[PDB]
């Protein structure tokens, strides 16, 4: 099954996607 | 203005006579469809590949390279192709000719813009086009031998299909 | 107040209307203050990147929540007995009996049982463990991040594309047809041949071994040899147990037709050859337009040249090229219409010809999938007509469209709307009359006097596909037909076995109730089309308001003068057609669910006898099947249906609040 | 469930702290001049 | 007019002969799409890494540091035999060298503002470069040896994959007699 | 609004006469109507023959007849081009 | 200080351990099938359990034996995994001494398959226990 | 504010000015109609948008036209 470390890795990837989404939202907002 | 080769037919509009071997032979009107430079580049490529193929069929009847006789046995002409597809000769040659034909694709793209003569790769290492009349004579000879080799390769391979012998094995009996 | 920074008029509003209208016009970029065409297209490009990232994140979330809290590894072993888990429940408002009643699926915590069918799809395409599910979720997170970065990058200076790039029709058509449609389908065929079919045959193929595990024992030698039919030899036996090597074949590309006898789904080799053929056809389609090398077609020349010389279409399609390229609303209407047609097609063809193993036995999943994609279809079609109306208001230039097909639509709009009105009244008068006639005559104890029309046209179509039920003996149901002899060596045995076995939803038997409900569906489609077409064609003006285009696509009214002008805008026609769209998808899904529920119960005669009058629908479908739903919680206890029992009432509440 | 603490940690945060901070900051943003 | 390396193709317009190693060989036209300075910096970095790599494969086939982890003559198997921590230290040292020698400008547009000549990292501790006539010949020899070592390392690593014998071992074990 | 781009060489082919101009035939703009009509007849015959050879389709169809079957829908466009060239004075 | 080959060995050992711990689920399932009011063998359940878990166990053991015999050329020193072309420069995976349990478990899988077609519950139970013992022997021998 | 336009089809009947509850319209001198007067809207900042003027207009399709625009305290009719 899935371990704690794998969930943490997925959370880190989601945080990277959050930062990129914030940057795209700021760029679209001019 | 009637065509010289076919006298009862009108001269083709896209054939000027400026090209080597132009006798005005186009009854079906193919030069009206394609660019004439593209058609001449295709004709030269088919003819040169057929010249090499005819010379190769004759030479592979004459002699074989060291070790080829165990790989291919007694399976001359097109019969070796499949065998050497199982071996690595055909793939290697296909790769290197594909490289050369990528650069030939760039050359054809430059031909289609009017900035390259058809079949002109400027490959004359041993200078033979030293005079503009020898150039025309060699152009006519190249196109004539290319057409002759096209039909000769057709004859050699289809006679091999019927007999299984080869171009010079057939003449041996 | 500077919340609606895109609208100075909204930002100076002193009331609570400012917040609402700033929320409601935020993505209407064409109406914003100082909007140029180039900035509009660049913002749309980045927004499309963001929506793509949202889709990838949602799919990664489904995969992750399944790999973490699901029972996929248990469900793979016993697919017809184990209930698939969507996600875990952690709700602190639960009491203990609700914790007990939601503890299902063989796990020790409260869960929701998945109805989306992602288990069957992921199992069919070769996923077996939770590890590859988690790896797919990580890959989709990375892909979403990549598309977010691309949306940011393609807004940065020296990367913002010009309007000439955005309006390059030929290059985008060639690349999206050959690569986005064709090569994607070819790559999916590659995934099915290389991964999905071996995992269906009990052989693990992953990234660690896919370069050394050949999809076929002969390798790519039959493909390079031209002996392609070797890939069709030795297909899966009818004794094949899915996911194991027992009874497995070696073929990778077949045209067997019909269903796998155990999974009750289409053969995976048939799906692989299908997606391979679709890829080849689409790559051939994607070399059609001229981009940089002289060969290829010009879209403007094709449009301008196709004017029929009899002059019945006027100037033909002249000016349609610029009108379509310059209008994003024309493009959006075409895209939404085509998407709505194809998601309706998805809904019909996926219940009729399921492709996922064991999903035809998951009745809840089939019902949810059909209902979901049909409601999506109704929404998409309403949107297509709405954005077409917006095109007529905002982007239609009459002087650029002289005697065009669009201009001639506008010139015989009265005939179009009047004939739609006639066909709607025709269908409604006589369909409702037959239903009420049947209701009255059954209520008076004489059901033999009912008007029951046999749907012989569609039954004839079923017989043409090979259904021997009706005895029509034509085309594939005739053993001597040229159509029968033509396909007899390729797909006719499997297709005939699948169509003539009453164990699936392949061309289900139909009677007078089916006749009546399709003519009711025809009524509802024609009436929704009437509202939407009348809204689009009167969007620029009517006799009551000849200057409507000066007022935009959406405005409240033109006041009580001239008799009163309530709901006169084209937006109001969208608003009226939304109710009719809800009504038609309601009728369609009611028909699908009642027919399938009576068939699955082994009681199809209940549908055959009760669907011919409305009281049968009210009593034997709505009232009869409401009993476990309304008993999800009661004064004696509760069970796992209670949430739906809540949501049901929830729906009945908020609908009424809309009133 | 592996990492069973994560629902009890994240569900109250996502359902009460995230909407409260979003509503507060959105209120400040839409009401400021 | 026409490129020197390929006579039948026109000379690329960006390659005017100011850059060393120029025989006008850009048949695919990458200079039209990408900046020439970035391409020359990439060419020199690929060539220098391959020069070190070719020298590395030749010397690691014959002589190694004494341990059983370092003892494999084949370079490809050596990458898997050695401890991974030292490989990570190699990666980190390469990263700090990349960040420092580029002066923390690593983007394509950002490297060439406050611009240094392509391939010049201001590294010349022995200072052979100071004479210009030697400098130009050194430039041409470095570009040609980098290209030749790119070809040589490609052949060496793919031959290590085929044979598993190492470069000189593969050259000595070329078989006149093969069956196919 | 902004100029709508077209591929290079795009001309105006809108027609209201009896037949379109020959430019709508693209690369076949210089082919006479007799050649088009003869090729249409030959394409119909070859396509029908090849199709009739492959109508009882098997799992090993002949590739040559499969290729030749595509000349039957080609012949329709050929006779349309024949009519166009015949009514264009060619 | 561990190489990439040692890391791949530990990953394979973890996979083998996970599948070996998965096997008693099948044991309990077959004991529940036997201890029923109408005892019938779910042949499909046993076949799918085998095709997932015993197959990944055998594959991971085979890869461990390949890394054991060859060493760094089996961890990637010979390049990507290949079928056909060139010549395999690798020793066969049978050359590892640890392959005997790999030979045992496989035949037991066939036993399980036969028992799944025969309805013999105790054959499945005994072969699953033998698979567990051979997995324990492999894991305690490989270290 | 709302925008009020008067088109040259106006016949100068003064009905729209008499119908206006907010004193937005007024009659000015003109030569285009027999009455010698045309409506005008100098005070559209007081326009609530009620369209009583359009209801009063007798010309086939209206000479006075109200286009609802940006809402203010006056145009929303807010006594607060
Ligand atoms: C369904 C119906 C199908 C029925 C099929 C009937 C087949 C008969 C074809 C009729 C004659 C074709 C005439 C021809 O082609 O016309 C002659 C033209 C030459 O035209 C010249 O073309 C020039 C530009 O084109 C050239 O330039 C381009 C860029 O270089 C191309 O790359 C290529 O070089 C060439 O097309 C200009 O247009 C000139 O006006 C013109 O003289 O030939 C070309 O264009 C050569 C390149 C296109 C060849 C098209 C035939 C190949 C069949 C395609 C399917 C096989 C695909 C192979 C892919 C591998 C397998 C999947
Ligand atoms: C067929 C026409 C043709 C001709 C006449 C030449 C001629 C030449 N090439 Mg060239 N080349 C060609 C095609 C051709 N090339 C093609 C198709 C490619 C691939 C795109 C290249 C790639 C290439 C590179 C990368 C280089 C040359 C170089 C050279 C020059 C060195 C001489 C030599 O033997 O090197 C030829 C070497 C090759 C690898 C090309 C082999 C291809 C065929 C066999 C051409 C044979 C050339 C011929 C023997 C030389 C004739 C000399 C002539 C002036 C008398 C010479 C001017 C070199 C040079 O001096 O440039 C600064 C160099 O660095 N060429
Ligand atoms: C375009 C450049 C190129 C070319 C022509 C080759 C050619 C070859 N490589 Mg190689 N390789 C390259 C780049 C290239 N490589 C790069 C950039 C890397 C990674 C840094 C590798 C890593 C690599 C490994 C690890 C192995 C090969 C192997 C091989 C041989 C068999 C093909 C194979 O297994 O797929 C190549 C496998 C890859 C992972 C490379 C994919 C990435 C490149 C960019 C694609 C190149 C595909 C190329 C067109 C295939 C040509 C062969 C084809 C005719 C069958 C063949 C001689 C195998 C070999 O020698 O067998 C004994 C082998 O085990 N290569
Ligand atoms: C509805 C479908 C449709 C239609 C009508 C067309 C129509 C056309 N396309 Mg198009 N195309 C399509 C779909 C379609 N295409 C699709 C789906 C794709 C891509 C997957 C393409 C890709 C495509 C490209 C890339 C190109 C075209 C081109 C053309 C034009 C060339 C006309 C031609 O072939 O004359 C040729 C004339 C003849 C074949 C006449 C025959 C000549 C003689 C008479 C032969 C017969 C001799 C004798 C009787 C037979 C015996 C011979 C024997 C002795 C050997 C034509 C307008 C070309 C063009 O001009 O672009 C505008 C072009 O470059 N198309
Ligand atoms: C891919 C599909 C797609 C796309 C790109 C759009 C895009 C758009 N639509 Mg459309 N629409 C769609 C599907 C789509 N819609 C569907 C399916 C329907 C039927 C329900 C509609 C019904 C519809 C109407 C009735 C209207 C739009 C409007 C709009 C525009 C502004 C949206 C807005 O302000 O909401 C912002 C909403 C939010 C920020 C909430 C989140 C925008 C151009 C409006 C407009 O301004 O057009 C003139 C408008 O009046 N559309
Ligand atoms: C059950 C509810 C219901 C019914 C029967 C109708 C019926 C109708 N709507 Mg409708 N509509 C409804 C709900 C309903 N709507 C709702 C909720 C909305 C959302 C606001 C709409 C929105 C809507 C729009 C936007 C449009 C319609 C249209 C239509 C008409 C064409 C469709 C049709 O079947 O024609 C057949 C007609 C009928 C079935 C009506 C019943 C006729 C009766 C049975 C005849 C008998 C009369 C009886 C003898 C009188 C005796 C009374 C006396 C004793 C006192 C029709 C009059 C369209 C239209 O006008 O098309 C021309 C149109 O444009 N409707
Ligand atoms: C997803 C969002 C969410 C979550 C996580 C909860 C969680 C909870 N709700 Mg619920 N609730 C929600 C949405 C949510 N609710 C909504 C939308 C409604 C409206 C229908 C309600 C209405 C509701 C009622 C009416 C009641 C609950 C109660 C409860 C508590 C369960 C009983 C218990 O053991 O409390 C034990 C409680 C405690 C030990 C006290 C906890 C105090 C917290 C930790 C202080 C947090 C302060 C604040 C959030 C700081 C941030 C401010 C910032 C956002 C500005 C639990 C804390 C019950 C309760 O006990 O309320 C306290 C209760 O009476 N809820
Ligand atoms: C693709 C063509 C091809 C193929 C398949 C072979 C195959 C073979 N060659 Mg070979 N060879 C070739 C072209 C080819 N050669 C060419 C072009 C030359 C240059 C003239 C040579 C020169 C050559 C030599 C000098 C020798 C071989 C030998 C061999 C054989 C090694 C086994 C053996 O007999 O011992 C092998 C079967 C060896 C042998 O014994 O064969 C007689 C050997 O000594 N080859
Ligand atoms: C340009 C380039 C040069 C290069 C060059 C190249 C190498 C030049 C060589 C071109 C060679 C390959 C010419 C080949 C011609 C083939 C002839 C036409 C055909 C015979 C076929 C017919 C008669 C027949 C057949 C027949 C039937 C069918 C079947 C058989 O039973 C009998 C038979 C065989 C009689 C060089 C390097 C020198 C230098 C220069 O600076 C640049
Ligand atoms: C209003 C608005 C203003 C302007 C913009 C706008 C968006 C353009 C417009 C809206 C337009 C609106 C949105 C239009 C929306 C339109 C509808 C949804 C288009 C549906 C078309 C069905 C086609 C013809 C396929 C038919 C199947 C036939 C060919 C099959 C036959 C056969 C097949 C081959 C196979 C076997 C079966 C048989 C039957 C034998
Ligand atoms: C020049 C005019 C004719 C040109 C015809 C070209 C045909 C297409 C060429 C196919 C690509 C090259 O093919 C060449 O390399 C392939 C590399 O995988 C070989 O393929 C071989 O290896 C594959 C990968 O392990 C196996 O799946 C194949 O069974 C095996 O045959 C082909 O046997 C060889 O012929």
């Amino acid at each position: 099954m899935i371990s704690d470390t794998q969930i943490f890795i997925a959370l880190i990837l989601a945080l990277v996607s959050l930062v990129l989404a914030i940057r795209l939202g700021r760029a679209l907002y001019q | 203005a009637m065509s010289d080769s076919v006298p009862f037919l009108k001269q083709p509009e896209a054939l000027d006579g400026s090209m080597a071997g132009d006798v005005g032979f186009d009854p079906l009107g193919f030069s009206s469809i394609g660019d004439i430079n593209f058609l001449r580049e295709a004709e030269l490529k088919h003819g040169r590949i057929a010249m090499l193929a005819a010379a190769g069929s004759i030479a592979q009847d004459i002699f074989t390279f060291p070790g080829v006789s165990k790989v291919v046995g007694t399976a001359k002409m097109t019969g070796v192709h499949d065998i050497l597809v199982k071996q690595g000769a055909m793939g290697q040659l296909l790769l290197w000719l594909s490289f050369l034909e990528v650069f030939g694709t760039i050359a054809l793209l430059e031909t289609l813009d009017g900035k390259r003569a058809p079949g002109d790769f400027k490959f004359d290492p041993l200078n033979f086009s030293k005079n503009p009349e020898t150039f025309k004579r060699y152009q006519l000879a190249e196109i004539k031998n290319g057409r002759l080799a096209m039909m000769g390769v057709g004859g050699m391979v289809h006679g091999y299909f019927i007999t299984g012998k080869g171009p010079l094995e057939l003449l041996g009996n | 107040t500077k919340f609606p920074k895109f609208s100075q008029a909204l930002a100076q509003d002193p009331a609570t209307r400012r917040i609402w209208y700033g929320l409601a016009t935020a993505h209407d970029l064409e109406s914003h203050d100082g909007m140029t065409e180039e900035n509009l297209y660049q913002k749309i490009f980045a927004s499309h990147f963001g929506h793509l990232a949202v889709i990838f994140l949602w799919t990664s979330g489904n995969l992750f929540h399944l790999a973490w809290q699901g029972n996929f590894e248990q469900w793979v072993l016993n697919p017809l007995k184990v209930k698939p888990i969507a996600h875990a429940i952690w709700d602190p408002h639960f009491g203990q009996p609700a914790v007990k009643a939601f503890t299902k699926g063989g796990v020790s915590y409260p869960v929701n049982i998945a109805t989306s069918g992602v288990y069957h799809w992921w199992y069919t395409i070769g996923m077996r463990s939770n590890t590859d599910l988690y790896a797919g979720s990580l890959f989709l997170l990375f892909l979403a991040g990549v598309f977010l970065f691309a949306g940011w990058l393609h807004l940065q200076p020296k990367f913002r594309p010009g309007l000439s790039w955005f309006k390059n029709n030929e290059s985008r058509l060639n690349h999206h047809l050959s690569g986005l449609f064709g090569f994607s389908s070819l790559a999916w065929s590659a995934h099915l041949i290389h991964v999905a079919i071996p995992e269906a045959r009990g052989q693990h193929v992953g990234w660690d071994n896919f370069t050394k595990v050949a999809p076929h024992p002969a390798g790519l030698q039959p493909f390079f040899s031209g002996n392609w039919g070797v890939y069709a030899a030795a297909p899966d036996t009818t004794n094949h147990i899915f996911g194991t090597s027992e009874g497995a074949g070696t073929a990778i590309l077949t045209f067997l037709g019909g269903f796998h006898p155990q999974t009750q789904a289409l053969w995976l080799t048939d799906i692989a050859h299908h997606h391979l053929a679709i890829g080849v056809v689409f790559i051939f389609a994607g070399h059609m337009y001229r981009t940089n090398w002289g060969i290829g077609h010009s879209l403007k020349e094709i449009l301008d040249a196709h004017r029929p010389p009899g002059g019945r279409l006027g100037a033909g399609h002249k000016g349609i090229f610029e009108t379509l390229t310059n209008s994003l609303h024309f493009q959006l209407g075409l895209a939404l219409a085509s998407l709505g047609v194809i998601t309706s097609l998805v809904a019909q063809h996926m219940y009729a010809l399921p492709s996922y193993a064991f999903i035809a036995k998951d009745y809840v999943t089939q019902s949810a999938l059909y209902t979901h994609h049909q409601y999506i279809a109704g929404f998409l079609m309403v949107g297509a007509f709405a954005h077409g109306a917006i095109f007529f208001v905002r982007d239609y230039d009459p002087e650029q469209n002289k005697n065009n097909v669009l201009a001639r639509i506008l010139d015989h709009k009265e005939a179009i709307i009047s004939h739609l009105s006639w066909v709607s009244l025709f269908l409604g008068f006589h369909t409702l009359g037959i239903y009420v006639h049947n209701d009255v005559v059954v209520a008076f104890g004489t059901p033999e006097k009912q008007i029951l029309v046999e749907p012989v046209f569609a039954q004839w179509i079923q017989a043409s596909s090979g259904k021997a039920l009706y005895g029509f003996d034509v085309f594939l149901s005739s053993s001597n037909s040229v159509a029968t002899n033509a396909s007899s060596n390729i797909w006719l045995p499997g297709w005939l076995e699948a169509i003539n076995s009453g164990k699936n939803s392949l061309f289900l038997p139909i009677g007078p109730g089916d006749f009546l409900i399709h003519h009711a569906i025809a009524l509802a489609l024609h009436t929704t089309t009437l509202i939407l077409v009348k809204g689009a064609l009167d969007a620029r003006g009517s006799k009551l308001m000849p200057d409507k285009k000066d007022f935009g696509y959406s405005f409240p009214c033109d006041g009580p003068g001239r008799g009163g002008t309530c709901d006169i805008s084209a937006w109001d026609a969208f608003y009226l057609s939304m109710f009719w769209m809800l009504n038609t998808i309601g009728w369609v899904t009611f028909y699908w669910h009642w027919k399938h529920v009576t068939i699955w119960q082994g009681n199809a005669g209940q549908f055959n006898e009760s669907s011919t009058y409305i009281m049968g629908w009210l009593r034997d479908y709505l009232w009869l099947n409401s009993s476990p739903l309304i008993n999800g919680y009661n004064p004696f206890g509760m069970n796992s249906l209670s949430v739906w029992s809540w949501m049901f009432l929830f729906g009945h509440l908020i609908w009424a609040t809309g009133f | 469930m592996t990492a069973a603490y994560l629902p009890s940690i994240l569900v109250p945060i996502i359902g009460l702290i995230f909407p409260g901070l979003v509503m507060a900051f959105a209120f400040i943003y839409i009401e400021q001049d | 007019d026409m490129s020197a390396s390929v006579p039948f193709l026109p000379r690329p317009a960006a390659l005017d002969g100011s850059m060393v190693g120029d025989v006008g060989f850009d048949p695919l036209g990458f200079t039209t799409k990408y900046d020439i300075k970035w391409l020359r910096e990439a060419e020199l970095k690929h060539g220098r890494v391959c020069m070190l790599a070719s020298l590395g494969c030749i010397v690691q086939e014959f002589v190694h540091l004494p341990s059983e982890a370092t003892s494999n003559p084949v370079a490809s198997e050596a990458f898997f035999q050695v401890p991974a921590g030292g490989l990570w230290q190699i990666f980190a040292a390469i990263g700090i060298i990349e960040h420092f020698s580029n002066n923390f400008k690593m983007s394509g547009s950002t490297m060439f503002s406050d611009g240094r000549a392509p391939g010049d990292l201001s590294f010349d501790p022995l200072n052979f470069g100071k004479n210009p006539s030697a400098r130009a010949r050194y430039e041409l020899a470095e570009i040609k040896n980098g290209r030749l070592a790119m070809m040589g390392f490609s052949g060496m690593i793919h031959g290590c994959f085929i044979t598993g014998k190492g470069p000189l071992g593969a050259l000595g074990s070329l078989d006149w007699h093969q069956s196919f | 609004y902004s100029p709508v781009p077209s591929p290079e060489g795009t001309k105006e082919v809108y027609w209201e006469t009896k037949a379109p101009s020959s430019d709508v035939l693209g690369i076949g703009a210089g082919v006479s109507s007799g050649n088009f009509a003869a090729s249409s007849v030959v394409a119909l015959m070859i396509g029908g023959f090849c199709t009739g050879q492959v109508i009882p389709l098997t799992s090993d169809p002949n590739p040559l007849f499969l290729i030749g079957s595509f000349l039957l829908p080609y012949s329709w466009a050929l006779h349309v081009a024949a009519w166009i060239q015949k009514n264009n004075g060619k | 200080a561990a190489s990439i080959t040692d890391k791949q060995k530990t990953v394979l050992a973890g996979k083998i351990t996970v599948a070996a711990n998965k096997v008693p689920v099948l044991t309990a399932a077959v004991e529940k099938m036997k201890s029923g009011k109408k005892p019938k063998m779910d042949r499909d359940y046993v076949l799918r359990f085998s095709a997932l878990y015993l197959t990944t166990l055998v594959d991971a053991m085979d890869q461990y034996c390949l890394r054991d015999a060859n060493g760094a050329k089996a961890a990637g020193g010979a390049g990507i995994p290949k079928v056909g072309g060139f010549k395999s420069t690798l020793a066969p995976s049978s050359a590892s001494a640890l392959y005997g349990n790999v030979d045992s478990i496989k035949e037991d899988m066939q036993t399980i398959r036969d028992a799944a077609f025969k309805g013999d519950f105790d054959g499945v139970i005994k072969a699953a226990g033998d698979i567990q013992t051979s997995a324990t022997a492999f894991l305690g021998q490989a270290n | 504010s709302h925008s009020v336009k008067v088109y040259d089809t106006c016949i100068g009947c003064t009905q729209c000015v008499r119908a206006c509850p907010c004193d937005v319209l007024e009659m000015v001198s003109w030569d285009g109609c027999k009455a010698g007067q045309i409506a005008s809207a100098p005070r559209t900042e007081d326009c609530i948008g009620c369209k009583r003027c359009e209801t009063a207009c007798p010309t086939d399709f209206l000479s006075v036209r109200v286009y609802l625009g940006g809402e203010t305290t006056r145009s929303m009719g807010l006594a607060y």
